[PDB]
């Protein structure tokens, strides 16, 4: 089987920045290779065909490439509306395959995030649940980790992570990090701690509270 | 009784012979693949290609008038004529690794049997001959 | 005009089985190779494989042989794909994609019209209402939280104030974990806002034909 190896998942950019993401085919497809744009909860649009040509109404800035078996698809002047997912494939031959595709993201200035931590409600305990509620919001960029520590010890289970997409507005990323216990559970230890690893800073950002 | 050619544009080829008529393609599309079409080595192995003789004796004429060596060259492809998808067979013409040779054989049979062969097969480039059934043209001879 | 549309939302139990279809419309749909793609949340597009209306020829991904089973009715120009005994795994979008039948190099061979896709959620949970719970506080701004726990299906609709408080929330996705979904909202207010004023966090389950109001108070 013919197989499409993309360029980085992720790619920040600035808009009207000339932007690059390639795909190498594992054996030579010719031309044969397509690009595809996606936007979050769409189908994908087709961009480009033939490695070059662009499809019906794509506007002139995305430019397709090749050389032997590396493709490349050029956005000349990234425009706000361009900010979205971007495959490759090879149509040459079944099986068909799709590169792993690029994410463009918008570049800003790090923010730290704001961290918040919740114990848990009256009325969950009122149930029997535990559920302890990190918030790490508006930080950039979105590489972050969450380490849960329940008395110094590090906890993985249990643990339920959600992540926005980055914020249309202040191009911004929040998380929210939920530790589930039973009652029992949590009534058996007492500190809690959500501690956040971000760039912007040498040492975790830590958010605790003591049951006791 | 000997076929007739036809280029028109000097790009779009064409073959007739009887109540067949072939347009021949070239490009990187590989329709066909020896996991799942029947495979050519020798040319009695066509009658699974087709259950009309003339198919079968135009593809043959063809692939012996480019100087196609049944045994010694590499084997071709064709759809199984129990599909319905229609008839084709495929030639690889790729001038690049292990096709290299057989492509430039194919080549000089080409430039040998049409006027003016306009070769699109690029040098380094997947390129596959692909013969399926067309209309004779009205432009043609 | 060129048109692919498929079926609704999947919900089905693990181990059993699905089958999603695809109507075309405007165009000859003997001259096209249906194609199935799938698309697992916040991953890539996977070819699955196609199939060809004139026979039922089928072309696969070798992944998913003996997964998907590849139909098409040529008299309700319908394609289809089975997914059999469903796991966890098989919960994502599909789509449907169309791809010419070869006939020269004039044509285009990528796939030009897709489908607006088919989401599945495989879960052995019934219909379940969320619990609700008001987060509480454990500087110069305040952040409130609700979290929702322990519903099936999705979705649930998470407002604050019934929506006249929008500005500085964050709503995130929700997560199946163990056949049920958890989501969570943050709202960020100033401290002269609260608790002066009431804050409440308000959710809909439709599915469960659910509304619950849960006003934040201090601690
Ligand atoms: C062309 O297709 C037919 C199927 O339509 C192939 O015939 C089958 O061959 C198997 C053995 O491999 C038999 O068990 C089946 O009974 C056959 N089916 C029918 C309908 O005849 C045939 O072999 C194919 N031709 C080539 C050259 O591969
Ligand atoms: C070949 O001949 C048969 C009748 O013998 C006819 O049905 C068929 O259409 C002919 N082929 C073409 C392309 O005209
Ligand atoms: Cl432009």
């Amino acid at each position: 089987d013919i197989v499409m190896t993309q360029s980085q998942k992720f790619m920040s950019t600035s808009i009207g920045d000339r932007v690059s993401i390639t795909c190498k085919a594992s054996q030579n497809v010719g031309s044969a290779v397509a690009w595809y744009q996606q936007k979050p909860g769409q189908s994908p649009k087709l961009l480009i065909y033939s490695a070059s040509n662009r499809y019906t109404g794509v506007p002139d800035r995305f430019i397709g490439s090749e050389s032997g078996t590396d493709f490349t698809l050029t956005i000349s002047n990234m425009q706000s509306e361009d900010l979205a997912d971007y495959f490759c494939q090879q149509y040459s031959s079944y099986p068909l395959a799709f590169g792993a595709g690029t994410k463009l993201e918008l570049k800003r200035a790090d923010a730290a995030p704001t961290v918040s931590i919740f114990p848990p409600s009256s009325e969950q305990l009122t149930s029997g649940g535990a559920s302890v509620v990190c918030f790490l919001n508006n930080f950039y960029p979105k590489d972050i980790n969450v380490k849960w520590k329940i008395d110094g010890s590090e906890r993985q289970n249990g643990v339920l992570n959600s992540w926005t997409d980055q914020d249309s507005k202040d191009s911004t990323y929040s998380m929210s990090s939920t530790l589930t216990l039973t009652k029992d559970e949590y009534e058996r230890h007492n500190s809690y701690t959500c501690e956040a690893t971000h760039k912007t800073s040498t040492s975790p950002i830590v958010k605790s509270f003591n049951r006791n | 009784d000997l076929p007739l050619l036809c280029t028109l544009n000097k790009s779009h080829l064409y073959i007739k012979g009887g109540n067949a008529s072939f347009k021949i393609s070239f490009d990187d599309i590989a329709v066909l693949l020896p996991e799942y079409d029947v495979i050519i080595q020798h040319p009695a192995d066509m009658s699974w290609c087709s259950k009309s003789d003339d198919q079968i004796w135009l593809s043959q004429w063809f692939m012996n008038a480019v100087g196609h060596d049944w045994y010694l060259d590499p084997p071709f492809l064709c759809r199984n004529r129990t599909k319905t998808e229609g008839f084709i067979f495929q030639v690889n013409t790729s001038k690049t690794g292990i096709n290299e040779n057989y492509a430039k054989k194919f080549k000089t049979g080409m430039h040998h049997l049409y006027r003016e062969y306009p070769d699109s097969c690029l040098d380094g480039k997947l390129c596959l001959m692909k013969a399926q059934p067309t209309s004779w043209p009205l432009q043609c001879p | 005009e060129v048109k692919l549309q498929q079926s609704g939302a999947e919900l089905a139990r693990p181990g059993t089985s699905v089958k999603l279809s695809c109507k075309a419309s405007g165009y000859t749909f003997t001259n096209y190779w249906m194609q199935w793609i799938k698309q697992r949340p916040g991953q890539g597009l996977e070819w699955i494989g196609a199939v060809y209306p004139g026979d039922g020829d089928t072309r696969f991904s070798q992944k998913f042989k003996g997964k998907a089973t590849l139909t098409a009715d040529k008299s309700s120009s319908t394609a289809y794909m089975q997914l059999s005994s469903l796991s966890s795994e098989d919960s994502a979008v599909y789509f449907c994609a169309r791809r010419r039948v070869y006939y020269g190099s004039n044509y285009i061979y990528a796939l030009d019209y897709w489908g607006q896709g088919t989401s599945v959620t495989v879960s052995a949970a019934k219909t379940t209402a969320p619990s609700v719970y008001p987060l509480a506080p454990v500087g110069s701004s305040v952040t409130l939280g609700c979290l929702v726990k322990g519903y099936f299906p999705e979705p649930v609709t998470l407002t604050w104030n019934s929506g006249s408080l929008s500005s500085g929330v964050h709503t995130f996705p929700a997560v199946l974990q163990s056949d049920l979904y958890t989501l969570s909202s943050s709202v960020t207010v100033t401290s002269s806002t609260w608790p002066s004023q009431s804050i409440t966090c308000n959710v809909a389950h439709p599915a469960s034909s659910t509304k619950v109001d849960k006003k934040i108070e201090p601690r």
